[PDB]
This record gives C-alpha cells, structure tokens and sequence, in this order.
C-alpha cells in the first residue's frame, strides 16, 4: 500500500476556488484535504472518526503552499501556470521506496534527486524552480527527510493504528442486461456496483467458454466505494447464451450473473 | 490539390509552458468542394486533439489543420501522419512528420570578440559559434544586462565534417556600447543540453 | 497540454423506481484544472449537488466527482452537463439505468 | 506530363577570374520520348547569338531526356548585369518555353572581411576552430577558401550568405585545425572573392598573437 | 581625319604551336603597318613601303631593343599567373594625335580575348578589376624600370616618333581611288540583289550609297577587308524588285577622287 | 572567350578573265589564333599561298589575310578552307566574282 500526496498550484485561479490544494491517500481511500482558503489539512471518510497528528501534517503542508506558490515567481510570465507534485512513499525486506516527480501544465517536467539532495529535470524551468527553492532555507533537507524517513514512519503509523480501515471488503450489487444496438448486433452490459477494494475482473461467457471481456468503465462513488461496467457486442437473438462472472474479494467464490 | 505537413517550432518543443504543434496546411482545394476532412495519426493510433482553422479563400482553399503535441512524444521521435479527404482527391493523402533520428549531440557554444579592424567602424559584430549539434533543431537569441538585443541575425545550421551541425549568430551592438565593457550574453537552446539551455558571457577583457 | 474530460453517468446502487439513490456523474482525463459541471433531471439543473476533491491521476490528468440524493421513476430522465476550456460546447451525457 | 526548363546562372569564382569560363546553363527536364528534338534560341538583351554549345539528349532513368544548353557569356557583360533569356522550342510544347537569368540588381557593396582566433574555452579541445566574417555584401554570389603557407587547407565549411539588417549580407567560414597546428604559429589566411572589392581578391592573414 | 595613330599590336602565347613564336608585334602608322616584330627572329623590321623609307641611324636597333624588353614582361606575366592551362595575353600600346599638340595615350591590356589590365598613368602603375591584374601588374612592378620605361614610352617617345614620322609625310599621304563595278544576281523570285564593290583603293576612308532615280536609297550590308599590299577592298550589296534594277545607281566617296563617283549598272 | 571567324574572299582587282591578278581570303574577328587556311583552286589546295600578319582588331580578335597570285579564267572556280577550335567542320566560302 501507498502513501501518496497530490498537490496541485495554479496562478489564477477561479473565483472562490484556492491557489493551492492537496490530498492524500492511503492506497486508494483519500484520507487528507488540503487547500490554502481554510489553510488545514482534514481527514476525509473514515479516517474522521479514526493525537497530535494533525496539527503537524497541517505545518509541513503550509510549508509546500509556499515553496509551490514561489515556483510561479520564479517562472515569471503573464501565462497561467499549473504545478503538481506526488510526494510519496511504498518493500520487500521493511524497505521504502520513494515517489517525488512533479508536472507544469500537465506535463512531467522534475522530479526530487534523493542520490543528490536536489530538484532536477531537464526543462529549464525545472532549473528556474529548482533554483528558487535551493536557495529557501532547509527546503531541500526538509524534502529529504520527508520522503526517506517521515513518509515510511506515517506509512507504517497508519498501517498499525487504521488495519481495519485498510481491510474493508464489501462486494459488488451486479446486473446484466442487453440493448439494441447495430441492425444485427446488441450490447450486453454488465455492471458491478458500491463495492469496496477496487479489483475487480468481469468476464463473459458464451455458452460457458470464455468469450473476453469487452469496453469498459470504471469510477468511485460518494463514500469511497467503486463503480465499474464492462459492454460486449452480441450477434442479435444470441444475448441469451451469454453469462457474466464477477471476481471481487468481497466474493468467496466467482459470481455468475444471468440475463434477463 | 496539394499537401505540406510542418514541424513544430524548435523553442516550443524545448518549454513546457510553449506549446509544440504539428501544422497540416492544405492547399490546391477545388471551390466545387471545400469540406476538407482531417485525421491525425500519432504511431497508428488516431487522435481527435486536432484544432482545424476555417476555409480562408486564388481558387486554393487554404484549409490548415493543427495539433498540439507533448513535449516528451516528440522529443522521442514520435510519427504524427495526417490524413486529409476531399471528393476532388480520388485518393486520400497522406503526409508524415517526425524528429529527425540520430543520437543527439551537445552542441558547444563559444562568444567571439570583434576583429581589431573592426573597432575602427561605429558599429561592432559580437559572434558567436554554436559546433557540433544534432539534430539542426536549434534556437539562438542574444540579451544584454537583462534586456534583450533585437540586432542579431543568426545563420542557418551548416552540415559539419563530422556529421555533426555548426552555427553562427551575429549581434550588432554599437562600438561606444562595447567599449563602455557592458556584458552580452548569447543564451542557446537544444534537446541535448543540460537542461535545454546554456548561456555563454562576452565583455572586454 | 490540454486533455479533453471523459463523462461517466451512473447510479450508486442498481436503479429501482421510488427507491432512494445516488446518481454520479465522474468526469475524468481533464486539464487544466477548472471545469463546470451541472446535473440536470429532466433538463433542468439540479439545485443539490455535491462534488469530490479535485485530484489527478498518474498521468496527472484529473478528476472529480459529482454526486446527488434521487429517487428515479419510470418517467424521469437524468444526464450531466460539463463544461471545459477543450469543449466547444457543454457536453451533456444522458443517465443510461443499465 | 509536362515539360520543364531551368536557367542557371554561373559559378560566383567563374565571373570574377577573366581566366575561369563563366556559363549560362539551360537544363530542359521532362522532354517526351515521342519528340526528342529540342530547338535553342539564346538572346542577350534581345539579340540572339549563336555561341551557344548544345550538349547531346542524353537519356535518364525517367521515360524522358536531360538536353542541356550551355552559353559562354562575357566577364564584363555578366558584371554589368546583362540579360540572357533562353527560348525552348518543341512540338511537345503547344508555346515555346522562355526563361530569363540576370545578375542581382542593386548597387555593389565592398564585403568587409575579418578573421577571428579560437575562443579561450575552445582551446581545451584537441581541434581548434578558426573562424572569418564577410559582412556587408552584395550580390550574395561569394567565393570563400581557406589557406596555410601557400598549401591550401580542406577542413573548412563555409556558411551560406545570410540577409543582414541594413540589406546587405554576411557569411561565415570556420576551418578545423588541430590545436598543437594553431599553437605552433602557422599563418593561416582566408582568401575572398566578391565583384565589389579591389581586384576582385583580398586575403586577411590570422595566426597567434 | 586629322587624327593618325602610332599603336602597337603585341600578343604572346604560353603555348605556341610548333615553329610558331611565342611573342609577337605588328606596328601600325594609321592603317599601315610599318613594324614586324616576332621573338623567333628576335629583330623588329620595316613593313611594306616603310622597307625602302631611309631612317635615322640606329631606328631599328632601338625598335628592337625596347621590343626584346617588352618580350620578356610578357612571358614573364605567364609565371605570375602560374596555371598549366594555355594564356593568350594582348596588348594595345601606343598615343594618338590630334589636330593640336594634345598626344592621346593608349594603353590596353586583355587576357584570353578580354580586356583586363591598363596602364594608368596618373599613378603609373598597370592596374584593373580583375585577380590576373594584381597578380601581372606586381611581377611588372618589380621589374628594374619597367613601370619607367612604361610610362616614358608612352608620354614622351611615342608623341616624339608620331611627330617625327608625320613630318620626315609622302608614305601618309598616299591617295590611291577605288576601281569601281556595280553588278545584279538574281536572289528570291520577285527580288534581285545590287552589289557595288571597290577594288584597290587607299586610304581605307570610303562611302557607298545606293540612289534610286537620283533619290537616296540608302546604303546596304557591306563588308570591308585588306589588299596583300597595304590597299583596300569594300563592297555593299541591296535588295531590290526584280525588274527594278535599272533604276539603281552607286556613288562613291573616296579621298583619291576629285567627285563623288556615279557607277552605273552597264550590263550590256 | 572564344570566337568564330568571319571569312571574305575577294580579288585584288576586278577580275578579268587571262589577265594576272590576286585572290585574297581575309579571316577576322576569331579566338583563339590558332587557325588553319588554305586556298583552292577547283578544289585542289594552292600550294603557293602568303598570308599577311595575325594582327588583332579594337575587340581584341584576331585578323589575316592569305594571298595568291592568279590569272582568273571562266571555268576555273576558287574557294577558301577554314579551321578553327570553333568550327565542328571546316568552313569552305566560294569566291564571289561580284563581291
Ligand atoms: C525524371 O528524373 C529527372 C532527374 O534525373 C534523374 O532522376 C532520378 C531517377 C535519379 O536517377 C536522379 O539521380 C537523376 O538526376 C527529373 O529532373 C528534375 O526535375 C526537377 C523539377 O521537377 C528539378 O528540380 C529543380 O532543381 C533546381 C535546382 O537544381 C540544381 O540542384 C539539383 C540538386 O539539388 C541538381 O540535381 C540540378 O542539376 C541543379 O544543380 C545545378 O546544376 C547546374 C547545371 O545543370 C550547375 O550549374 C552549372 O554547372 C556547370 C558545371 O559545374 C558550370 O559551372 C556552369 O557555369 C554552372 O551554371 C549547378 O552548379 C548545380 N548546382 C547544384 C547545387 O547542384 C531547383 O532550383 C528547382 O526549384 C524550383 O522548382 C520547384 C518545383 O517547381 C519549386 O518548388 C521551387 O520553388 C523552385 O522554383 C523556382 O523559383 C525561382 C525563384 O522564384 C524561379 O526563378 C523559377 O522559375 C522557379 N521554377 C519553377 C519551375 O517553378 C527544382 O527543384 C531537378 O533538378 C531535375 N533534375 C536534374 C538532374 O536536372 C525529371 O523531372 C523526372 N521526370 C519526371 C517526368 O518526373
Ligand atoms: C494560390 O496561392 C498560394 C500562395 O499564394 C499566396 O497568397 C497570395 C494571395 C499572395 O499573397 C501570394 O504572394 C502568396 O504566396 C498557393 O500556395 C502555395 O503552394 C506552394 C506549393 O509549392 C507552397 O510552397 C511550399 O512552401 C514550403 C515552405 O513553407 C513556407 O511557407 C509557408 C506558407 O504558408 C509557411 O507556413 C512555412 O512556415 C514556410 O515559411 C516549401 O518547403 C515547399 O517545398 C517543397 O515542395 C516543392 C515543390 O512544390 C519542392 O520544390 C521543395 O524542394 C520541397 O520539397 C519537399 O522536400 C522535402 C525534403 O526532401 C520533402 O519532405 C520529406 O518527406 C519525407 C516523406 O514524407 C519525410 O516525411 C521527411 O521527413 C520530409 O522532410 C517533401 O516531401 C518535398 N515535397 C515535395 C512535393 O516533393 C513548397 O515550396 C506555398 O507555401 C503555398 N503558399 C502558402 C501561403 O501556403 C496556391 O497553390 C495557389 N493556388 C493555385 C490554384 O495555384
């Protein structure tokens, strides 16, 4: 499981939306939000109802706002800017591997050197930021110890004290069901819903022989739960031989879903 | 009818904040037909992130279809092919742009003073020398104490003996400028340069 | 660069008329950041709507969730309206129930 | 198909040496294989003269001949910008193709040439590049070579005229030497040939100082 | 015409063909040649009736001595150039004068049939426009004297030869009137072509026109060339209707007549 | 650069036939002076031929003239043969007694 923090900047932004924002995740359950208008980082789902924790994540993310906001200074044009960071963490023998690659404009541009201590890429406004936060005091020893130690220490804190929230399991509602479509064809589409560990295979079968697995969707609910839809194009008249199977960890054993 | 694929510009495809794009201009199109169809190809795969300009009226249709490309997929010599379609064209054409292949090469850059012959004329030439690069995609600009110098004229990339490119830039300051020992710099971009940039200072000594 | 947004229209739970419910709208794939999304039921827009945090994926593209309390009837139509910098007009994607 | 011709003017080095022959060169490209006879009128400024050599159809790869029509043309009447048109005559042809080929008008300018050492940081490299600036010329037809105690060098490259910001042209030519050549004191000038300057010749001498 | 020139015609060659000199010089009083220099013989030497002309003692040593030196500037200009190539240098010396004391130099110079080189005498140098210029004009340069020799030869000695030879003027004023034959042939179908020629006649000055009825006709295309003896040779020809030749007459012009000239057709 | 000869043949006097005369063939206005010419008489090469000077006119061509001393009758007819680096062929010009 990862620990992994998504920070996002731009230079103008909406009216009434913040400059800087972030969240956190454990895996794929957020447990952080970050924004610069309330300027505290929150628990978000379970982690709400899950010690001096929280005040000190809120300090380190007001640190990031800054050096995020300095990036834009450094560039220095009329243009809008967006800058995005994933700071994280994840081992076979107790170990960690980090995570620290940032993207302008939507595109990947520098990434934090651990071997170095230093930002680097190679775009130059990667060494026009780079530069800027060199010169901010304790900037790059603070990333340091953030990403090889503070990282795996909360990573293994939240592993110990919030098991249960990790290991929620709840299986997908399923239904199978068919359209029109194509003069001679039909679609049949088999959808998976609020189920909790986001795996899931769903496979059809023709007359139980394996017949793929078709185009596809997936997405979250509210409550942190997932949603997912596979479609298979059918000979038209031919849908009723046609099954579905559902593997999902929430499932014992795996589910075949009729048609109607 | 005919077809001229472009490349993007060389300073775009070095920032991110530029953006690279690939222009398809297509000109020749009959008037007895202008719906001019467009499909953008990148490795095979098509792609629907094209802008297409209007019609612009010659008998020629000046139909120009543009796409904007990451800097990472043409900086690894991606293939972007664009299909145009017309009822007037019995086949549809096809052209093919891409980076030109070859390792890249880290072009060195060197300032030059003015000759002592010249310093007789009211108006110095500051060189500058940019060897051994690949590929010929390069951009050269010169500045001054910040401020920019807009009298410089930059020759295009010349084929080297070692299969490599060379490349000159000419920057006409004024002799009293020179003499007063004011710092011209020439900053050069490229795809193989630490950090796509390097800038080389030039002063009296 | 600038990415167009994928749209996914759905229920939370199986749909069943006069049952309380969920419907999602998920749009996905976008930059830059700003986006206006609207639920409509029957075209008009939705006063009680909720959202997500905006967050990206490994692509850096993002993401964002919208989301409102409904019962759906046999007569109801349901679809989501988005708006961004790459649209050269509102997208609207109808609810499809299967 | 249709038949193409191209009028090429003559070489910079050729107009400028009275003992160089400078040439007119006609090309007629796309020629049908159905007439192989190609009829050639040369006029200069409307007189048409007859001391023109016709070298033979010769047959390319292509279902079509490469005829080819060359006139020696006087070093002084070239200079004074004279006008030769050259008119292609084939029953191919529904009119006789006519093409025209004159020197670039516009007053001369006397190419300043200044010949500039290896930059100290070059100097670390075991090659080192001499280079020469011709500004301000024009026409942009320029002969520029490269020599060492009468011996002529080869490792030059020489960049092609480039428009200037006053409308004259500028140029370049950076010759390779090894460094421990450079460091010995070998003098090695650049030799350039263009209408405007005296003589038609001028060579700066560069070594170390 | 009250302007005689003294000139000279030297060309060398850096490949004569066999038994063919290498260097040589017609000298010319006007439109008659007088002088004959070539370095197989080595010796300048009277032309025609400049042959039986006595001169001052030692005339044509001196010829020969200045034309020997000129010899050698020549195929020295060859080793300037340096090519393996094969050079035609020409050289046009000499001064006209007028009808007061006003002497006219010449002074030309041309490389494989094109003028190049000239000697200015402002700054008494050779000078031109061209790279075989400098390269000639340094080696002359640096010749004992020879840019000297050059400029008093042309300033000094030729107005003082040109003046002697005037005065000691019985070869110069030869007037010898052209024979005369006006014939038809027949030409296209509905034309015929008049020619008018003039046969041995000095000096070379001569005008030919065509009258119809006694009107003016005009003056046809012509050619013009020399006798073996220094005379010359002209002839004009003009297109007419066929039937019309009767109506057409010639009339010459020339310095051995006291009148123009009428020659009629006489076909008879 | 290099230029082709321009030839006239012509007598010295007006030609009459048994009486003695000269028939000339004056060459002008080539380059180079290289250049071969030679006289006939109904086709036959005149072996006792002189020629002048090769001078050069203001244009710098070269100028000759070749000679022979002959006695013109009705059915003997004269020409003059021509080559030079400019010539594919040798030129032959007839005499013209008119011209
Ligand atoms: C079938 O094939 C033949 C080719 O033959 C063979 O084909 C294949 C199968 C192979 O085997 C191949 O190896 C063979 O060669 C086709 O013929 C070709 O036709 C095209 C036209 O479609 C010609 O293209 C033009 O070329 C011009 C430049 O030509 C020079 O450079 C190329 C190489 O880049 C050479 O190939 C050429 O020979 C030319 O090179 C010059 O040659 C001169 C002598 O010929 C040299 O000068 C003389 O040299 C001697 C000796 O040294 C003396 O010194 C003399 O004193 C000296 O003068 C010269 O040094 C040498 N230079 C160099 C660098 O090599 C282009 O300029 C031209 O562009 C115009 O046309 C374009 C298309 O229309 C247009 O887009 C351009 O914009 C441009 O337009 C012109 O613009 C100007 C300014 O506005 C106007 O003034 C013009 O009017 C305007 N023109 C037009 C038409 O609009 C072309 O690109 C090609 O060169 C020719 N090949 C050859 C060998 O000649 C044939 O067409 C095929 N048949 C069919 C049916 O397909
Ligand atoms: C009506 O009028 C317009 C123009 O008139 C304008 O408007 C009027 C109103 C007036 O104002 C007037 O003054 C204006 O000019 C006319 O359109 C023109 O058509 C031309 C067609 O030849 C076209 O010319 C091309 O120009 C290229 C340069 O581009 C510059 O200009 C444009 C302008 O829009 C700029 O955007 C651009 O940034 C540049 O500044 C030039 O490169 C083209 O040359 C190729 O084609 C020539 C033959 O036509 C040929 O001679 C050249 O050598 C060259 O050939 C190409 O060579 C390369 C390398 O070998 C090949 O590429 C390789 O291909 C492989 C395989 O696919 C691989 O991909 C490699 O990577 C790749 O390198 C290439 O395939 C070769 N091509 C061919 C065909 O062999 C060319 O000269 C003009 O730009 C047009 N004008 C405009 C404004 O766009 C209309 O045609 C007129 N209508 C009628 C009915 O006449």
């Amino acid at each position: 499981l990862s620990l992994l923090y998504h920070l996002t900047a731009v230079s103008s932004p909406a009216p009434g939306t913040p400059a800087f924002w972030v969240s956190g995740w454990l895996g794929p359950q957020q447990y952080l939000s970050y924004n610069s208008l309330r300027g505290e980082a929150e628990p978000c789902g379970a982690w709400v109802w899950e010690s001096w924790y929280w005040e000190k994540e809120t300090t380190d993310l007001r640190i990031k706002e800054k050096l995020f906001l300095e990036a834009f200074k450094a560039l220095g044009g009329k243009g809008p800017y967006t800058l995005q960071g994933l700071l994280g963490c994840e081992g076979p023998d107790n170990t960690s591997v980090p995570t620290a690659k940032f993207a302008l404009n939507g595109e990947e541009f520098m990434n934090f050197d651990l071997k170095q201590g230093t930002w680097g890429g190679d775009w130059p406004e990667a060494l026009a930021i780079s530069q800027r936060w060199q010169q901010q005091d304790k900037a790059a020893n603070k990333e340091l110890t953030f990403l090889l130690f503070s990282c795996p220490h909360r990573l293994r804190e939240h592993l110990e004290r919030g098991r249960g929230n990790l290991e929620w399991k709840e299986p997908p509602s399923m239904r199978l069901k068919a359209r029109p479509s194509s003069p001679g064809f039909s679609v049949l589409t088999c959808s998976a819903f609020s189920f909790y560990p986001p795996e899931l295979q769903l496979r059809f079968l023709r007359n139980g022989l394996a017949a793929g697995t078709g185009q596809g969707d997936f997405g979250p609910n509210s409550d942190g739960s997932f949603h997912a839809s596979s479609s298979l194009t059918v000979k038209s008249g031919d849908e009723h031989h046609y099954c579905c199977i559902v593997q999902h960890a929430g499932l014992a054993q795996p589910l075949r879903v009729e048609l109607e | 009818p005919s077809v001229f694929l472009f490349p993007p510009k060389p300073k775009d495809t070095l920032y991110i904040t530029r953006e690279p794009e690939v222009t398809c201009v297509v000109v020749d199109v009959s008037h007895e037909d202008p719906e001019v169809k467009f499909n953008w190809y990148v490795d095979g795969v098509e792609v629907h992130n094209a802008k297409t300009k209007p019609r612009e009226e010659n008998s020629t249709y000046r139909v120009v279809s543009v796409l904007t490309v990451l800097h990472q997929d043409w900086l690894n010599g991606k293939e972007y092919k664009c299909k145009v379609s017309n009822k007037a064209l019995p086949a549809p054409i096809e052209k093919t742009i891409s980076k030109a292949k070859g390792q890249p090469r880290e072009p060195q850059v060197y300032t030059l003073p003015p000759s002592r012959d010249e310093l007789t004329k009211n108006q110095v030439s500051l060189t500058c020398l940019v060897k051994g690069f690949y590929p010929s995609d390069i951009a050269v600009e010169w500045e001054s104490n910040g401020q920019p110098e807009n009298n410089y004229k930059t020759t295009p990339p010349v084929l080297d003996s070692d299969g490599s490119f060379f490349l000159y830039s000419k920057l006409t300051v004024d002799k009293s400028r020179w003499q007063q020992g004011n710092v011209f710099s020439c900053s050069v971009m490229h795809e193989a340069l630490k950090f796509h940039y390097t800038q080389k200072s030039l002063s009296l000594s | 660069i600038q990415r167009t947004p994928k749209i996914q229209v759905y229920s939370r739970h199986p749909a069943e008329n006069g049952k309380s419910n969920f419907l999602n709208c998920y749009v996905s794939g976008f930059h830059p950041s700003d986006i206006e999304v609207d639920l409509l039921k029957n075209g008009e827009r939705i006063e009680k709507v909720e959202h997500s945090d905006l967050s990206f994926s490994k692509d850096w593209s993002f993401y964002l969730l919208y989301y409102t309390e409904f019962t759906p009837t046999e007569k109801d139509e349901y679809a989501c309206r988005v708006n961004h910098v790459t649209l050269s007009q509102p997208k609207i994607v109808k609810w499809d129930r299967d």
